[PDB]
């Protein structure tokens, strides 16, 4: 049966400014079936309090979700999103680039 | 507001 | 302008792990306003926008009752489809349903929809006329026959043309601050040296609503379709959207390139240039 791989984007809600509160987002979209695992990482380690939007889908039936957590970016801290899905042989990690 | 009379497949 | 109301339903069987998952969400335009989750504690339809919280218990009890009925229907349908396709009891399968209505800029009924998918592909859909059905395959032809005989389209047509658009208009007025607004994109460009002979120019649109936007690059006024990296429009989390478009420009040619932004919230389309 049909299987479609998630597209992944990792980004901040607001333009990033060191020491100012923000939200770190991981947007997963274009995937099927709906079971998916999404973690946000700070310096390689899973962030505990992460929430997500209610499951919905596009015209082509593919699913999308927004995962998010409060964070205050600094000069040195590195953030990432780690995603697993049936279409992915191993977890895919996408790094936060404050310019993307 | 949701539809009130949804038919089964 | 034009507006829409849409409900989306996802049903996922969980063999040996209890009852199937059922999730319902409702939108007006690009704004979510309700949810139901079978797995959540409340077992009620819940508000997800401030304007709908004003509706009384008669509204919430009614949506809770109807959304539970939808859930039961999807529960029964999962079994029916498993039999139609001769599938085993072991596997997880997915049913999706979407329905709703569009009104035009006059706020009158423009279009209705009711579509149904099994395991990620079309199963049955109401045609644009709201009088007949498009069956995607042999199995679906059984459903088509059953529904035609039972005049299922006729009552659905009455909802899509009447009550759906009445409720849409009610939500638009009650949520006027949230729904009859536009947030124009806030725009900027970044410049990042790839090598010593190329630079990436990235054109940003932030904090806009609704989601529909056109972001393009030109070089000496000529379309750079094939050379532009364009990301999918993405939610910011606060009810606005973001998008960017980038081109790689030979160092020194920055002046040839223009970014063009079209959005409902703009008084006139924007042209951005690195200068």
């Amino acid at each position: 049966m049909i299987q479609r791989t998630p597209k992944i984007q990792v980004y901040s809600r607001h333009p990033a400014e060191n020491g100012k509160s923000n939200f770190l987002n991981c947007y997963v979209s274009g995937f099927h079936p709906s079971d998916i695992e999404v973690d946000l990482l700070k310096n390689g380690e899973r962030i505990e309090k992460v929430e997500h939007s209610d499951l919905s889908f596009s015209k082509d039936w593919s699913f999308y979700l927004l995962y998010y957590t409060e964070f205050t970016p600094t000069e040195k801290d590195e953030y990432a999103c780690r995603v697993n899905h049936v279409t992915l042989s191993q977890p895919k990690i996408v790094k936060w680039d404050r310019d993307m | 507001s949701l539809y009130n009379t949804v038919a089964t497949l | 302008g034009s507006h829409s109301m849409r409900y989306f339903f996802t049903s996922v069987s969980r063999p040996g792990r209890g009852e199937p998952r059922f999730i319902a969400v409702g939108y007006v335009d690009d704004t979510q306003f309700v949810r139901f989750d079978s797995d959540a504690a409340s077992q009620r339809m819940e508000p997800r926008a401030p304007w709908i919280e004003q509706e009384g218990p008669e509204y919430w009890d009614g949506e809770t009752r109807k959304v539970k009925a939808h859930s039961q229907t999807h529960r029964v349908d999962l079994g029916t489809l498993r039999g139609y396709y001769n599938q085993s009891e072991a596997g997880s399968h997915t049913v999706q349903r979407m329905y709703g209505c569009d009104v035009g800029s006059d706020w009158r009924f423009l279009r209705g929809y009711h579509q149904y998918a099994y395991d990620g592909k079309d199963y049955i859909a109401l045609k644009e006329d709201l009088r007949s059905w498009t069956a995607a395959d042999m199995a679906a032809q059984t459903t088509k026959h059953k529904w035609e005989a039972a005049h299922v389209a006729e009552q659905l047509r009455a909802y899509l043309e009447g009550t759906c658009v009445e409720w849409l208009r009610r939500y638009l007025e009650n949520g006027k601050e949230t729904l009859q607004r536009t947030d124009a994109p806030k725009t900027h460009m970044t410049h990042h040296a790839v090598s010593d002979h190329e630079a990436t120019l990235r054109c940003w649109a932030l904090s806009f609503y609704p989601a529909e936007i056109t972001l393009t690059w030109q070089r000496d006024g000529e379309d750079q379709t094939q050379d532009t990296e364009l990301v999918e429009t993405r939610p910011a989390g606060d009810g606005t959207f973001q998008k960017w478009a980038a081109v790689v420009v030979p160092s020194g040619q920055e002046q040839r390139y223009t970014c063009h932004v079209q959005h409902e919230g703009l008084p006139k389309p924007l042209t951005l240039r690195w200068e």
